[PDB]
């Protein structure tokens, strides 16, 4: 079911207030996404946020902010980066999944073709518009082409898409999210070399994302066992191990969501202070570790407009009016986690 | 009483509902007789048609069911209210027994043209059942067809008495007598038709690329055709911004020129009655562009205003706010309040919408005050937000990429046409743009080939065309602002600016004005920057010494048509000093943007549209001064070495 046509009633009701009366909605949300997969949970926290989405602001005189939100993992083979993007891409009302060179040029964007039924000239929407206010997930990021590069790049920037060639002159809407996979340059990491040296692409369009993690694969003896047992009783059953928690089925995932969806916290004064002073102490801090060439990137303005975003994805999550501390505090407590694989 | 078949209109109460409202209805200069006023210009001045605002009438007790009336069955309510507007003219000329010669109304044509109709879903919205009713559109013009003559009377001859007969045409269609309506002669079916002995009216087709409010999920830009009809042909030109009203119509058409079967299926499209070329939101079309296109108007008697009309107190704020000595930083704190600081970006920004003056010299010769400007800096500063404030608040221009265009795709070309089936030339973002401000994204991006022919508009405001079917010139006075982004991650002070930007260094040198956005860490300025933005949180809607927009567009469009600079010999003297300076200063090579005569064109630009703001006729010392300032400031050599060309970070002030 789309999200817009969403409706409050009695049955829908009573399975939402049930939900909430289970308390520990947060959690139990991000637990359930690829329960299949073992540990990466504040991935999936992220997935989740990014689900949710932000607030949508109109500032006056034409001027717009973007509400949705882009997540990026990249990481070390052999992750389980496919399976979140597509069971992401599965969860999404509206998702779609690509993967490299098999999707390019007009695949992306649209191309010019005749109506058969009607004696008229249309556009045939590519990927980026058949995922329109929904998710697109995109595999081997790093393997592509530069003009598919700078399409994602404005769809970033602005929900649009504009092409000027033969035969076409106009703009397109993209009020989509990103949720892209990639790998580093010389397969796994190498801790030897500057972080902005183990990836392909450039540093500028990494910051165009809220957040950006990093998954490595540093053997230990200890968490392999849980993950071997985790995996090898997935092959003997077709159930997950735990039985203490029961995950949320995809349908009330997506009718809490949608409910979620209708609301639009608000700032206040104490929460403005707090995240002013975070931002100032978060941009100082960063420079001297972008001087030391050990940053994937100077903290920005984009940083803010995120932990921002974030905030208010928490707030809706929590069926709630106004902002709170302790949404920041998360939003904060996350781009944080965002790097500890490059503190090893 | 006597309503009409498949209609609830009645003929009578109709009329006498719109003579009252037009004899008593005020604004509320708001309790005088508005419409009164209106007649009376009109018949003094000798105009034949009348503009209704149909939210006019929803204010008066009586027209509220005219209203919907209106909507729903504009064919009889239209004539109705023609007929009542001209019965009301006569009714108020003799009245009074003004002037005796009241012939020329009496024989003339009235017409009323509805131009404020509901807010409506978009065109792909609409169901079968709204077919023949009224309604608005927004878009943006592509293609016009030449003119088209509709015949209105034919005429026959007799082949054996020379007799000549003369037939209106009947909802299409033509009755061909079949006998000579002679006694003498009564030979049956010898009458012939001679074309050129026919009456014709004007028709035509317009190609419109619609831009609805609301669009749905997975919706696409697709395109409307639109028929207009006598005086409103050629009243439209491709690139315009207009708002239309018209009608819903259908058609079923023929599947093949031989025989005479029809499909099931049916075309779509929109007759016209009323074009807004005009808005709050936007400057007015640039008037050195139109100068025959006016001309035509007055010839054709199509009441189309293409600038908005000025009130005397309008004028009278105009020159009260001009006389303030804060007028320059006001000015350049109004444009984009939603963006922080950036003094100079914002006054190189409306200098730029200002613009120059433009010369023309009698004998041949052309110069324009175009005036280029290329942004350069970190890539997380707030410089695409700039692009499309000044995109949206343009009259016209077009918003590309460079890695998403081809030099084909930006000047022209042809293509096959899916009514008519022939080829037909359209035009491409450069052209569409002439006039106005074209944006250009990333524009390190763009291929050499893609890049080539950027220099002819640049360097001449024209380009050429040598392709199969069409050899001639184009103008594309159009102004280009730029974005770039630097080579690597962020721009390196310990190196020359040509080592951080990805273009050849003799590329840089064509531009007006080029701009460094550095990115310097101060808790001051973050400080401030981050208060601004999380205030735009507070509360759900927007509350952020400003004017308003309506009146900055007001003001910049009278300042650029009613202003002309010329430049004296104390601006002279400044000017040549000022270029043998910048030539001298700093003379082992590719470290700095070489000094150019460009550089000598772009402070005259630039004079002349400090000049022209402020509502001055003389280019004078200050300034060129001022001028001089901007450009230094905006590469900032305060902060460079005129040796290695290196930038200290602490000699650059946020
Ligand atoms: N944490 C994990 N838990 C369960 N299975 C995993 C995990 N990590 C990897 N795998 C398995 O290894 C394979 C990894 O392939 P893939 O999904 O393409 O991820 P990647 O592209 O990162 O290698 C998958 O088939 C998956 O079943
Ligand atoms: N001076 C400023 N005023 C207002 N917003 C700013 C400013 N600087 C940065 N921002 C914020 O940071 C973001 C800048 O990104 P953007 O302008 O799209 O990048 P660029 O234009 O450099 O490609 C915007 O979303 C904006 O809200
Ligand atoms: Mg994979
Ligand atoms: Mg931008
Ligand atoms: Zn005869």
């Amino acid at each position: 079911k789309k999200f817009a046509s969403f409706s409050l009633t009695s049955d829908v009701e009573e399975r939402v207030m049930e939900l909430i009366t289970s308390g520990d909605v947060y959690n139990r949300l991000a637990k359930s996404i690829a329960p299949e997969i073992y540990g990466n949970l504040d991935v999936k926290k992220a997935l989740l946020l990014l689900l949710v989405g932000g607030v949508d602001k109109r500032v006056g005189d034409g001027m717009k902010i973007r509400g949705d939100i882009n997540v990026c993992l990249m990481g070390d083979p052999g992750v389980a980066k496919s399976q979140l993007l597509k069971a992401i891409c599965k969860i999404s009302p509206r998702g779609v999944y690509t993967t490299g060179k098999g999707s390019s040029g007009v695949g992306l964007t649209a191309a010019v073709m005749k109506d058969p039924v009607t004696d008229e000239m249309i556009l045939e929407g590519g990927a980026l518009v058949l995922a329109d206010n929904g998710i697109c997930c995109i595999d081997e990021f790093d393997k592509m082409d530069e003009s598919d590069r700078t399409a994602i790049h404005e769809v970033m920037e602005q929900q649009t898409i504009s092409i000027s060639k033969a035969g076409i002159n106009t703009t397109l809407n993209a009020r989509t999210s990103i949720l892209a996979a990639a790998n580093p340059l010389y397969g796994r990491y190498n801790p030897r070399l500057s972080p902005l040296d183990n990836i392909n692409l450039p540093a500028a369009l990494l910051s165009r994302f809220d957040i950006l993690f990093l998954m490595l694969d540093i053997p230990s003896r200890d968490d392999d066992e849980k993950l071997a047992e985790h995996v090898t009783y997935v092959h003997m059953h077709n159930k997950q191990p735990d039985l203490d928690f029961t995950p949320v089925e995809p349908s009330k995932m997506r009718e809490y969501i949608a409910y979620a969806k209708t609301k639009r916290p608000v700032m206040s004064e104490a929460v403005n202070d707090y995240v002013v002073q975070a931002y100032i102490r978060l941009r100082q801090d960063s420079k001297r570790e972008m001087d030391s060439k050990f940053s994937f990137g100077q903290a920005t303005p984009r940083t803010l407009l995120g932990i921002i975003r974030l905030s208010q994805a928490l707030a809706k999550l929590r069926l709630a009016d106004m902002v709170d501390i302790d949404d920041v505090e998360e939003a904060l407590r996350l781009v944080r986690v965002s790097k500890e694989s490059l503190y090893q | 009483l006597r309503i009409i078949w498949g209609t609830n209109v009645s003929i009578q109460e109709c009329t006498t509902n719109f003579r009252n409202f037009l004899m008593s209805f005020k604004y509320k200069t708001d309790e005088e007789l508005y419409y009164i006023k209106q007649l009376n210009e009109m018949r003094e001045l000798g105009t034949s048609n009348l503009n209704l605002d149909a939210r006019n009438l929803l204010a008066y007790k009586q027209t509220e069911d005219l209203y919907h009336q209106l909507l729903n069955y504009p064919q009889e309510v239209i004539s109705i209210m023609d007929q009542t507007i001209k019965d009301c003219m006569v009714s108020l000329i003799v009245d009074n027994n003004l002037d005796y010669d009241l012939d020329e109304i009496e024989t003339k044509f009235y017409k009323v043209r509805p131009y404020n109709v509901g807010s409506c879903k978009g065109m792909r919205e609409l169901n079968p059942n709204d077919i023949d009713k009224l309604i608005n559109l927004k878009g943006l013009v592509l293609r016009s067809t030449p003119v088209i003559p509709d015949m209105k009377v034919a005429f026959f001859k007799c082949n054996v008495c020379d007799h000549t007969m003369a037939v209106e045409i009947d909802r299409g269609v033509i009755q061909e007598p079949a006998r000579c309506e002679r006694i003498d002669c009564n030979e049956p079916n010898s009458m012939s038709l001679i074309h050129n002995r026919c009456s014709f009216a004007d028709k035509q087709v317009i190609k419109l690329q619609e831009t609805p409010d609301f669009v749905p999920d997975g919706q696409t830009p697709h395109s409307i055709s639109l028929c207009v009809y006598d005086e409103l042909v050629d009243s439209c030109r491709a690139g315009d911004r207009i708002e239309v009203t018209g009608t819903f119509r259908s058609i079923p058409i023929r599947a093949n020129s031989r025989q005479r079967v029809l499909k099931s299926l049916y075309k779509t499209y929109v007759d016209v009655v009323h074009v807004k070329k005009v808005s709050d939101k936007r400057l007015d079309v640039d008037t050195s562009t139109i100068e025959q296109e006016l001309m035509q108007n007055k010839v054709d008697h199509n009441e189309v205003e293409e600038v908005r009309q000025i009130t005397d107190q309008d004028l009278a704020k105009i020159r009260e706010v001009a006389a303030r000595e804060d007028l320059y930083s006001l000015l350049a704190r109004s444009i984009a309040p939603s963006i922080y600081e950036l003094e100079d970006v914002k006054k190189g920004i409306l200098l730029q919408l200002f613009g120059g003056t433009n010369k023309t010299f009698t004998k041949g010769g052309r110069y324009r005050g175009d005036i280029n400007i290329l942004l350069c800096g970190d890539p997380s500063t707030s410089k695409s937000q700039i692009l499309q404030y000044v995109h949206k608040i343009t009259p016209r221009g077009v918003y590309t990429s460079g890695k998403g265009s081809s030099a084909v795709g930006l000047t022209a070309y042809i293509t096959r046409d899916v009514d008519t089936k022939q080829l037909v030339l359209e035009s491409g973002a450069l052209v569409l743009s002439d006039g106005g401000v074209c944006c250009i994204d990333e524009f390190d991006k763009m291929s050499d080939s893609t890049r080539s022919v950027l220099h002819e508009v640049m360097e001449q405001q024209t380009i050429s065309i040598a392709k199969a079917g069409i050899i001639t010139t184009l103008n594309a006075r159009s102004s280009i602002l730029a974005s770039a982004n630097p080579i690597g991650s962020r721009y390196n002070p310990n190196l020359p600016v040509t080592e951080n930007i990805d273009l050849p260094p003799p590329l840089l040198s064509r531009f007006d004005l080029v701009y460094l956005v550095l990115d310097k860490v101060d808790e001051k300025n973050d400080r401030e920057l981050a208060k601004h933005l999380t205030n735009l949180y507070l509360e759900d809607k927007p509350e952020h010494d400003v004017l308003p927009v309506e009146f900055l567009t007001m003001y910049i469009s009278y300042a650029k048509e009613h202003i002309h600079p010329i430049i004296t010999e104390a601006a002279k003297t400044e000017l040549v000093r000022a270029y043998v300076g910048m030539r001298k200063m700093g003379d082992s090579d590719e470290k700095r943007i070489t000094a150019t005569t460009r550089q000598l064109e772009s402070m005259i630009r630039l004079a002349e549209a400090h000049a022209k703001m402020k509502l001055k006729n003389v280019v004078e010392l200050e300034d060129v001064q001022e001028a001089v300032r901007l450009i230094r400031s905006a590469i900032k050599d305060y902060a460079t070495d005129p040796k290695t060309g290196k930038i200290d970070m602490n000699l650059v002030q946020t």
